[PDB]
RNA sequence: CCAAGUCUGGGCUAAGUGGUAAAGGAUGUGGCGCCGCGAAGACAGCCAGGAGGUUGGCUUAGAAGCAGCCAUCCUUUAAAG
């Protein structure tokens, strides 16, 4: 949503209410832009889990915003990010999230719990062509038992990215099963 | 008492300003809040 | 930063003894954790400790995760006296490196957890940073 | 303007009776003699009484009736939960015993209707431990 | 005291901090962002019921929020607690 920015000037820029961010997408690239204050908001919804894009200049109203970045430095105030579009119809490098509900199985009953080395899912679907928000929960919970990659269960665009039987989101002893 | 590290008891206990002292206050005797 | 004689001829090949990493509960979203700004060569024992007694207040869900874990060691009195020091160990743990991910709080909505650590970090030793993740703590 | 719970088939304790009774302005003698015509039916379980005097210093009202959560118990055949609830539930029953058992709790329920009457049967079960499936 | 602007500009102190110290506390004070609303006329004041199936399970000799281990639901209605 706006930024701007792009010639030669990180320090200050850097510094203040604006941060670094380049101009990245397949074929070129042009001096930082953005702003400490813009990140922000937007980011603060969820940066590379939806997806929109800024007005500098009309110049080209795109998306894909960032594949990288970081709130690096200690304090915890990210400062330096990167920024890619796609205007292609060819969207792969695409993870978006996956949630459940609560599904009461280990829990409200067994008090067990469950971990989710997953909740993401790069992946790669139908390009420009996904729902920002996709939910999956076939539910189960308890015991010594696991999900993972294998079965998990994808919907419409066909990829997966990814690969078969690994950190799925199992159930384990909050306490002792 | 406490002199050293006091904060809130009853739901009440007041946090009172005395010589830029800071002194618990609160409707009993077992509250009596001082630094 | 004097360090120890080797990773096999002083004191090196252990397992430090302490109390694993992992507790509470999963959680795709909520972040919730702690993490610390200061460096030293953090108190094993008080560590190992300290995280412990962190579960010992809450029980179940609540990323009761944490990436920490000493592996090297001090020494000191052993023998003569003062001068010729050879070395006797005792007392491993690891750089708090200036700040960095500590342990987490990490799940759905479960601040019943995050004032758990909170108690966790009440304990601790050097000071502590109370922080949330990428969102905050929902 | 008091309330009790005295026992059945013993109108003459002075410890808990006596004490209770004498200050407010209640004649410790008839009233119990008036209890030995209702408790005398169903002796041997505390009945709970609710005395409401005037100003002429007598009166009884209302005592009871007996009891309603051992005949609960009996039509079953369990005393007592298991353990805790939401955490070793093992108690299912079915959706056609709980319709039918709402409709003649209906005088102390909430409203008088049929949708209403089945929610609270919902609350006072997965409290104790019978889950409904 | 001892030579040299009780210079001018605009902030911040109300403790003599300055004139040695850490973990640790607290509507101190001054400057920045958030959630709910004030004509569903808002927080602290004040009038009132201060609702019923809630008086469920271990322990009951007593949980029946106001011993503590598990629940955490339904409601006829001014809402729920």
């Amino acid at each position: 949503m706006e930024l701007t920015a792009k010639p030669r000037t990180p320090k200050q820029k850097l510094d203040e209410s604006m941060i670094a961010a380049v101009a990245y997408n397949k074929e070129n690239n042009v001096s930082f832009a953005l702003d400490r204050k813009a990140f922000d908001r937007a980011f603060r919804q969820q940066s590379t889990t939806g997806l929109f894009d800024i007005t500098v200049e009309g110049g080209e109203t795109f998306p894909a915003l960032v594949k990288a970045v970081q709130m690096d430095k200690r304090k915890r105030a990210p400062i330096h990010v990167d920024f890619y579009m796609v205007t292609y119809g060819e969207p792969v490098e695409v993870s978006v999230p996956v949630h459940t509900t609560g599904r009461s199985q280990g829990e409200v009953q067994g008090g067990l719990v469950d971990i989710v080395v997953h909740n993401l899912q790069i992946v790669a679907p139908g390009p420009r062509r996904i729902p920002q928000e996709l939910v999956v929960d076939v539910t189960k919970m308890n015991i010594g038992d696991h999900i993972t990659a294998g079965d998990i269960k994808l919907p419409e665009g066909c990829t997966l990215a990814a690969d078969p039987e690994l950190t799925v989101v199992s159930v384990l002893p909050p306490r002792l099963t | 008492k406490v002199r050293s590290s006091v904060k809130k008891m009853c739901d009440n206990c007041k946090v009172v300003r005395r010589h830029g002292r800071v002194l618990v206050i609160c409707s009993n005797v077992k509250h009596k809040q001082r630094q | 930063s004097i360090k120890p004689t080797r990773r096999e001829y002083i004191s090196g090949i252990p397992g430090k003894g302490i109390a694993q990493f992992k507790m509470g509960n999963n959680t795709y979203p909520a972040q919730v954790e702690n993490v610390v700004e200061k460096p030293v060569q953090i108190r094993h024992n008080a560590l190992e400790a300290a995280r412990n007694a962190a579960n010992r207040f809450v029980q179940n869900s609540g990323k009761f995760r944490i990436r920490k874990f000493p592996f090297h060691v001090i020494r000191e009195q052993d023998g003569d006296g003062m001068r010729a020091p050879f070395g006797k160990s005792v007392g491993t743990a690891a750089r708090s490196h200036g700040a960095n991910h500590d342990f987490i709080a990490w799940v759905n909505p479960d601040p019943a957890v995050e004032f758990a650590w909170r108690r966790a970090y009440m304990k601790v030793t050097p000071t502590v940073n109370i922080d949330s993740s990428p969102a905050g703590n929902a | 303007q008091i309330k009790l719970q005295l026992p059945a088939g013993k109108a003459t304790p002075a410890p808990p009776v006596g004490p209770a009774l004498g200050q407010h302005g209640v004649n410790i003698m008839e009233f119990c003699k008036r209890f030995n015509a209702e408790t005398a039916d169903k002796a041997g379980m505390i009945l709970p009484v609710v005395i409401t005097v005037y100003e002429d210093k007598s009166f009884t009202f209302i005592i009871k009736t007996p009891p309603a959560s051992f005949l609960l118990k009996k039509a079953a055949g369990i005393e007592k939960g298991s353990s805790e609830p939401k955490r070793k539930i093992v108690g299912k029953v079915t959706r056609k015993q709980i319709e039918e058992i709402a409709k003649t709790k209906m005088p102390d329920l909430n409203a008088n209707s049929l949708e209403a009457a089945m929610k609270i049967i919902e609350g006072t079960a997965k409290s104790m431990g019978i889950e409904v499936v």
